[PDB]
């Protein structure tokens, strides 16, 4: 195995409807994601162009700025791809229900 | 004070001022100057192309609400009212390219036969020589060697025997107009003529489009006629004859009017009626009729129809060709 | 076929994406792999007014 | 150059007769004045064509002869948006016509009077107590058949 | 995007595709017993050492039963997660050709 | 007879029709499928070996 | 708001309406006309008194 | 007459669509009147009677 | 990898101590006492009427 461990996440990212998105919520059915972001690029910010870059903090609400841990698996590479392999039989068997 | 009603006086002044202005007309002289930047800007007529850049395409004006473009952008925009150009409106025809020969005159008027399979995607039209090897020195010798096999043409009509028996024949042939572009492909022709409009060449260095009939078919009817008045404008006619030795089509112009050409076309015609009611054929149901005409487009009298060879296959036919002319076709009146 | 249900063309601030979605797209149309797709072509691929 | 004409209705539609008449959007109906405001008695020809007497053929010929006539582009709860037909401009039609008649490129279209069901030709407005009544447009070789054999 | 060709062929003008995917939910839930006698002593108090130790019994008891059903939801959350992408793995001689 | 891709979908995430019990001395048809992780790729066939 | 009884009616309970009002739109146009003279002599600059 | 004249307002009272207004114009087709006091009622001052 | 999506101590903390306990038996009698607030629990009936007020309605339960 090329690594024997990976890095990975250790608390999952939030959703907190707080806030306009509370009002829309009461006043119509909807509730807008990253009401944030829509109100930065449509009324805070218009006649700006679209860059990857410049939207990937928006798209990033996930893992992005997160603590980072070491994970135990085993890693195994694939021409240039580098990917990992597990089995949770044991955690069916120390419970004894199949697989 | 009150905020004045609701209208804003100082705003609609502004949006009006822009609707006033009307375009430019009736420019006084003087030898002195003889060139200036106003008698230019009355002359200048905006041409309606681009060399393709955002930059570019402003200048020109192409991006611009009415139908057609004014230069500079919003400079000298919102006339609106000028000289009434109206652009051509184009027709798209896909073609059995063995149907239509390459060598054609970009200019040639052009006509359709309706098909009667459904649910079709290629058409037929024809030119005045594809329609002469149909209905089958001159026109026999030129339109031999730009179409042999004639049953090629045979296949696109598989009624033409009964329809000009019939004598229902020009319902289902409709006039197109010219040529206009042509691209040239192995399996499927692309044609494009224009239908009602000024016929213009949409080549990048614009060159002037003449309509071309052969003149062995064209026919001037206002010399052969012959105080009166002179018109602006003369017409292009078509004239779809079943006769005894069989169908024929025919070019005319003049420009008397509608209800005295229908007489003139009917004098014209006065051998040929009695002849055939004569020799062959004296009377049936649906045999009775004789011909029908269309006209085919408005173009200035005291001018146009020049004399000119078509050259091709190292022989020539003589061949006439109308300047400005304007495509506006109309629907076949009887003749009889 | 099932052509729309829940598919709204309202002028959005869309987030750009360097991942290529354009591999699947006339030939998953054509036979069908979307529960709800629309197609705009021509003029009607314009941001709609608000 | 204006061509908008914008049709007000004294009382708000139906959520249902909005449904019946954004299904006919593309579509020619005569109009009874060229000014820019007008009202909902004009549009139909429920003048021409009305429940109470007898119609005729050759009086609806008479009328959109000398009539204008004009292209549905929007609807809305209270409003109906048209366009003049006026002529050197080109304009992009549909056909939604109920008795169903196939069209072709480069043909010459017809506009004639509705000699089908009046259902076919109809849409009820009982909200303003009127109905609007739309001409058949055919192309005219079909519509010489047609013609010749209803007579 | 298209390609501007030479040909007769009539061209496709500028075009879009819009695609709307939706949710999936999903539940989960596990049952637990508690004794009578083990509640009722756990509520109330000791007055002599059996009594006592009986009562750290119970506290255990109860504080195991708990931890059991915390630890029946952790395993029920990666078994649904695994459930979800068994349901959604297409089979490999289809998608081998397929794609 | 729906779609390619629909067919490929509901090969996977729906059972098919009245598969066969397991574990058991003959094979009845199992109406609820709690062990139940079976796949049967002859119903997309309809071919039998 | 109600009232109590001591006789035997069926109590009614607490009621609440709610109503909606929709509103209506008015348009309005006139027209002007302007001469072609007027319209030319304003752009083009007189010389002579 | 008792007093033969009355005061009354000159201006009229403006009402545009200015910024989540606007957002929720684009997202949402629906539009709220006073937006910021429907906020100021649900999340900034709530439990307090009107 | 960190915690839980449905965390068992902050539920089971909360939410699993309210529905603990359960009715009060057999509560022993102390001669010396003879009486307690601790024996009122057990005895009480707690009787379902009110007093048309707002503060009071709390109270009753």
């Amino acid at each position: 195995e090329a690594d024997n461990q990976i890095m990975g996440p250790s608390s999952y990212a939030s959703f907190v409807v707080r806030g306009e998105n509370l009002v829309t919520a009461v006043s119509y059915g909807r509730v807008m994601r990253t009401f944030e972001h829509f109100m930065a690029r449509i009324v805070d910010s218009p006649e700006k162009a679209g860059s990857t870059k410049s939207d990937l903090p928006a798209v990033a609400a996930g893992v992005e700025d997160q603590p980072r841990v070491p994970i135990s698996a085993a890693v195994i590479k694939l021409g240039n791809h580098a990917v990992a392999v597990e089995s949770l039989q044991k955690m069916y068997n120390d419970t004894q229900s199949p697989y | 004070m009150k905020v004045q009603g609701s209208v804003d006086r100082r705003r609609l002044q502004r949006r009006i001022a822009g609707l006033l202005p009307p375009p430019a007309r009736r420019l006084n002289i003087s030898r002195g100057s003889e060139f200036t930047r106003d008698v230019r800007g009355l002359v200048e007529e905006h041409a309606q192309a681009s060399s393709l850049s955002a930059a570019a395409v402003w200048r020109a004006g192409l991006l611009a609400p009415g139908e057609v473009a004014v230069a500079g952008g919003g400079s000298g925009g919102g006339s609106f009212s000028w000289s009434g150009w109206r652009p051509p409106v184009f027709g798209d025809f896909l073609i059995h390219a063995s149907s239509f020969n390459n060598a054609e005159a970009t200019g040639t008027p052009l006509f359709q036969f309706k098909q009667s399979d459904p649910f079709s995607g290629v058409d037929a039209v024809f030119t005045p020589l594809s329609l002469f090897i149909l209905m089958n020195g001159g026109l026999t010798r030129m339109a031999n060697l730009l179409y042999d096999s004639p049953a090629t043409l045979a296949d696109l009509v598989p009624d033409f025997g009964r329809l000009v028996a019939d004598r229902r024949f020009h319902n289902f042939i409709t006039p197109v107009g010219p040529l206009v572009e042509n691209i040239k492909s192995t399996y499927l022709n692309k044609i494009t003529t224009v239908v009602h409009g000024p016929v213009v060449s949409k080549a990048i260095p614009r060159s002037t489009v003449k309509v071309t009939v052969p003149q062995e078919a064209f026919v001037d009817l206002d010399a052969w006629l012959s105080l009166q008045p002179c018109p602006a404008d003369a017409r292009l006619y078509v004239a779809l004859t079943y006769e005894e030795a069989g169908p024929r089509f025919t070019f005319f112009q003049s420009s008397r009017g509608h209800c005295q050409i229908m007489n003139i076309l009917r004098i014209y015609y006065s051998p040929s009626i009695m002849h055939r009611y004569a020799v062959v054929q004296p009377l049936h149901i649906e045999e009775l009729t004789f011909g029908a005409v269309a006209c085919l487009g408005t173009f200035s009298a005291t001018d146009g129809w020049r004399r000119s060879a078509f050259n091709y296959r190292g022989s020539s036919l003589p061949v006439v060709e109308i300047d400005s002319f304007y495509s506006n076709v109309s629907d076949w009146e009887v003749i009889l | 076929m099932a052509s729309n249900e829940g598919v709204e063309n309202r002028p959005f601030p869309y987030l750009t994406v360097d991942a290529d979605l354009l591999s699947n797209l006339r030939q998953s149309a054509a036979e069908g792999l979307f529960h709800s797709f629309d197609l705009l072509v021509g003029k009607d691929a314009r941001e709609a007014g608000i | 150059m204006d061509l908008k004409v914008v049709v007000s209705l004294s009382s708000r539609l139906y959520t249902d007769e909005i449904a019946k008449m954004q299904q006919r959007i593309g579509c020619i109906l005569p109009l009874a004045s060229t000014h820019g405001t007008q009202n909902v008695q004009g549009l139909g020809l429920g003048q021409v064509y009305s429940l109470e007497t007898v119609p005729d053929y050759v009086s609806m010929y008479n009328y959109l002869s000398d009539c204008t006539l004009a292209v549905l582009d929007e609807v809305s709860v209270d409003s109906l948006i048209l366009t003049k037909i006026v002529p050197g401009q080109t304009y992009a039609i549909k056909n939604k016509y109920q008795p169903f008649f196939q069209w072709h490129g480069t043909g010459s279209l017809s506009v004639m009077p509705p000699v089908f069901g009046r259902e076919h030709a109809t849409v009820k407005l009982e909200s303003n107590d009127v109905d609007i009544v739309f001409p058949m447009v055919l192309p005219t070789p079909i519509a010489e058949e047609v013609l010749q054999k209803i007579l | 995007p298209t390609i501007a060709h030479g040909d007769g062929r009539r061209p496709s003008k500028q075009r879009t595709f819009i695609v709307v995917k939706n949710c999936h939910k999903h539940h989960i839930s596990t049952e637990m017993e508690l004794s009578m006698l083990d509640l009722e002593i756990l509520h109330s108090i000791p007055e002599t050492p059996v009594e006592y130790a009986e009562y750290v019994g119970a506290v255990k008891t109860v504080a195991s039963a708990l931890q059991f059903g915390v630890d029946a939801l952790e395993r029920g959350l990666i078994n649904t997660v695994l459930s979800v992408k068994l349901r959604h793995a297409p089979p490999m001689f289809i998608l081998q050709t397929l794609a | 007879n729906r779609g390619l891709y629909n067919m490929v979908n509901e090969y996977s995430q729906r059972l098919g029709g009245h598969p066969a019990t397991s574990n058991t001395e003959v094979q009845f048809v199992v109406i609820a499928g709690t062990d139940v992780f079976l796949e049967q790729p002859c119903s997309f066939l309809q071919e039998a070996f």
